[PDB]
RNA sequence: UAAGGGGGGCUCAUGGAGAACAGAAAUCUCCAGUAGAACAAAAGGGUAAAAGCCCCCUUGAUUUUGAUUUUCGUGUGAAUA
RNA sequence: GUAAGCAAUGAUUAGAGGUCGGGGUCGAAAGACCUUGACCUAUUCUCAAACUUUAAAUAUGUAAGAAGUCCUUGUUACUUA
RNA sequence: GGUUGCGGCCAUAUCUACCAGAAAGCACCGUUUCCCGUCCGAUCAACUGUGUUAAGCUGUAGAGCCGACAGUAGUGUAGGGUGACCAUACGCGAAACUCAGGUGCUGCAAUCU
RNA sequence: GCGGAUUUAGCUCAGUUGGGAGAGCGCCAGACUGAAGAUCUGGAGGUCCUGUGUUCGAUCCACAGAAUUCGCACCA
């Protein structure tokens, strides 16, 4: 499935309430962060005593969850996701 | 009677159809179309197509030939034209059980066409039916009109 | 019947007049729309009258509460035949305005004006409005634009029971429009454009005025499509 | 071996009828309830949004109210555990309608004294 | 991202009967019949009031909620005015 | 749907009817004369867990009753104009 | 006395052979600048011509469909026997087969008599 | 987390930042030899990976994708 990467519909995050031109967007990366609750257990030595449980390798997930269609609103910053419908293969 | 006494079950027509059997198209449905056309002065239908079996490699989904359906008074006057003159070529009377009456006239030279305007040989069909069961009570409309019958 | 244990089709569908689809999504609000002659505010074109009505709570189905009819034109002031444009417009500001009962004057009496009740009105928004009004019902034939449907709507709407429209499908007063086949006269909604068809002229096959659909009359009774004729009905109600 | 859900078991209570089959027509489907009218239960695949459970087919009942309007109602049954408050949601089309005979005992019995 | 909403219009697959043509037929038509065709992918199932055929314009792949109930011990889930 | 059945669908036994096909014979290929196998349909007869037109006693659910509630007129507030 | 509509409502409400009526009311007959639509006159339109049409009714039994009286299988709760089965307490008891039967039921609206 | 090579006629490959491409092996046909080999002639076989651009003009330059191939960093 492919919902259009920019679409006009009602004003989401209710900042005009009437409806605008929204533009269908995903969010960024950026650095790694490091001040985080598993990267600050992780290579300090901890989990305690017992294995090398230390916050480990990969935790993972799925293929694709939900979908990313973030209406930015053309007023305000605002942010609107929903309960996103799925797909197999998106792009943007 | 036999349900056939006032005007209506005598027969008011439906629809003279017009077709010309397109097995070729292409840059070549061109001719096909503009023969019906020129005959009558009407917008042809590019047609539908019926559902069955997939002969060539596309059959159906694809509109592929071309007629031009004509149905009241408007229909008569184009009748008239394939009667009275095309008949007169190559033609004696076609008619089934149904008693539907066909033409195919390979001189498409004499009546619309001449040899310039089109690509090669062809004729072109004119299904001038009858709607009333039976070809004993469709040869009635056509003999009250008088046409050419081989007996 | 057919294979297997089958049921045999419903009496009424098979006749060929009385349709379910319809009867669906069309019955549910139970406001004030129903008519004999198929079901809703039905305005009908017939060789003569229509009926129209509004609901009556009945166990077989609906019955007659309020009502007017189309023969209850030459009430006010036109004498002539059963047949033309004038005619759908004027039984639907009679209907409107007889929210008493046929045998009546034209006055309110039962309830209704618009509606049984009033209710909310809001800004117009489009799709899901909450639609607790009347439906003017066109019953059988094609939805074309200038019909005498549309007509009687006009007639129906502020003359008293509300039913609500755009101005897209419909017909003017000054424009309708209007078919010919030769002979020679006219007869209009006040007179409008077949007067000015009158420099070439022929118009005529099927009589005139009073009653719902199908035209003018050909003998010298009135040769122009004057207002005369129509104001006597429409300025007396 | 089975899957549970959808039509496992008890397809008929999935299923129309072969007799009763196509559409259905405006009897159950303007006839909207009120507080204390006994009805029955039978389902189909004809009313998509607001189709009742199988294994609470099969049961009677008698309507509480009309809550609101006409969708979003109830029918009470008793499901086999122990005697328990419990419910069934449906629209109004699955709802039939039943015996209303009983209750007008009591007004056959009250034409007694004046008899004198 | 139309393979959605709304308006307007229509009833089949298929057979018989042939028509210059024809290759079953192409296209069409008279005559007969009507949910057996059509269904992402499997099996059941719905359906002509159409869930099939046909044509154009629309963007609701929607915000903020939920009476009253499904209902599993639960985690967790549905009908939902 | 036990019961009972071959409508529908499923698997095969029988009489015969008979288009086309197949075989035989005369014919240059082409054409002509005969005849063993078709639907249909009449007569005769078999028959199925994913095949069911019709559809108990008897046990069971769920509701209601044997153990007392039905109905008229007027007013107030919500829903509801 | 009749015509037309709304139904509710599906197989005792279904079909054929064949007859018969016309302006209170209904339906066919016949055709088109220009709106409006296309492949096509499916929006709209005078005196009149006419039962073609369709709703309806009479005449009618050919077929769907239909039925007593009578005959009868299984069997809970239990209770008596047998190798591949048969027979009973006790409460009810069909199709198949047949005397025979058969042209719906009910409510509402408009108009004339 | 970040970068390098390669894609050219069936197959083997020669070769390139703008005037738009090149030979063997194989395939075919005619010469030629006493014949096979050898070799000329004629037939040919590709818009240089793909979608879309820049320019007077594009294999060549650009933005972006397909796909074979190769390496460091990963957290520790």
């Amino acid at each position: 499935v492919n919902v259009p990467k920019t679409r006009k519909t009602y004003c989401k995050g209710k900042t005009c309430r009437k409806h605008t031109q929204h533009k269908v967007t995903q969010y960024k990366a950026g650095k790694a962060s490091l001040f985080a609750q598993g990267k600050r257990r992780y290579d300090r030595k901890q989990s305690g005593f017992g294995g090398q449980t230390k916050p480990v390798f990969h935790k993972k997930a799925k293929t694709t969850k939900k979908v990313v269609l973030r209406l930015e609103c053309v007023k305000c910053k605002t942010r609107a996701q929903l309960t996103l419908k799925r797909c197999k293969h998106f792009e943007l | 009677s036999t349900k056939a006494q006032n005007p209506m079950r005598d027969l008011k027509i439906e629809k003279l159809v017009l077709n010309i059997s397109v097995g070729e198209s292409g840059d070549r449905l061109t001719r096909a179309s503009k023969v019906l056309e020129q005959l009558s002065g009407q917008t042809p239908v590019q047609s539908k197509a019926r559902y069955t079996v997939r002969t060539f490699g596309i059959r159906r989904n694809e509109k592929i030939a071309v007629h031009v359906t004509v149905r009241g008074p408007k229909a008569e006057e184009i009748l008239e034209r394939g009667l009275k003159v095309k008949e007169y070529q190559l033609r004696d009377r076609n008619f089934s059980a149904t008693g539907n009456f066909g033409f195919g006239i390979d001189e498409h030279i004499d009546l619309g066409i001449k040899y310039d305007p089109s690509i090669g040989i062809f004729g072109m069909d004119f299904y001038v039916v009858m709607n009333r069961p039976g070809a004993r009570v469709t040869r009635r409309k056509r003999c009250k009109g008088t046409v050419g019958n081989s007996h | 019947a057919y294979s297997s244990r089958f049921q045999t089709p419903f009496r009424r569908r098979r006749e060929g007049k009385t349709d379910y689809y319809q009867r669906k999504r069309l019955v549910t609000q139970h406001k004030a729309k129903y008519n004999t002659p198929k079901y809703r505010l039905v305005v009908r074109f017939t060789n003569k009258d229509i009926i129209c009505q509004i609901i009556s709570s009945t166990i077989t189905g609906d019955v007659v509460l309020a009502a007017a009819y189309s023969h209850e034109l030459p009430r006010y002031g036109i004498t002539h035949g059963l047949t033309n444009w004038a005619a759908a417009y004027a039984t639907g500001l009679l209907i409107a305005r007889r929210t008493l009962q046929r045998l009546g004057l034209d006055e309110t009496y039962k309830g209704v004006e618009e509606v049984e009740g009033e209710y909310e009105l809001t800004e117009a928004v489009e799709d899901g409005p909450r639609p607790f009004k009347v439906f003017l019902d066109i019953g059988l034939q094609r939805t074309t634009t200038g019909a005498r449907v549309f007509g009687a709507l006009k007639g129906a709407s502020d003359g008293g029971l509300y039913v609500p429209h755009s101005e897209n499908r419909f017909p003017g007063w000054d424009f309708e429009t209007e078919e010919i086949d030769p002979e020679l006269l006219r007869s209009y909604i006040f007179g409008g454009h077949v007067s000015q068809y009158m420099e070439e002229l022929a118009d005529d096959d099927e009589e005139r005025f009073s009653e719902l659909f199908k035209g003018y009359l050909a003998d010298d009774i009135d040769a122009d499509s004057l207002e005369d004729i129509y104001t006597s009905a429409h300025e007396a109600i | 071996g089975k899957s549970h859900g959808y039509r496992s078991r008890t397809r008929y209570m999935f299923q129309r009828d072969f007799r009763k089959h196509g559409a259905v027509h405006l009897s159950t489907y303007l006839k909207v309830y009120k507080v204390g009218d006994i009805v029955d239960i039978k389902a189909n695949g004809s009313i998509q949004k607001g189709m009742p459970h199988k294994f609470y087919q099969g049961k009677t009942g008698v309507v509480y109210n009309v809550t609101k309007s006409s969708v979003g109602v109830i029918i009470n049954k008793m499901v086999g555990n122990r005697y328990l408050e419990k419910r069934l949601n449906l629209r109004v089309e699955h709802i039939k309608h039943s015996k209303a005979a009983a209750a007008a005992a009591a007004a056959a019995a009250a034409a007694a004294a004046a008899a004198a």
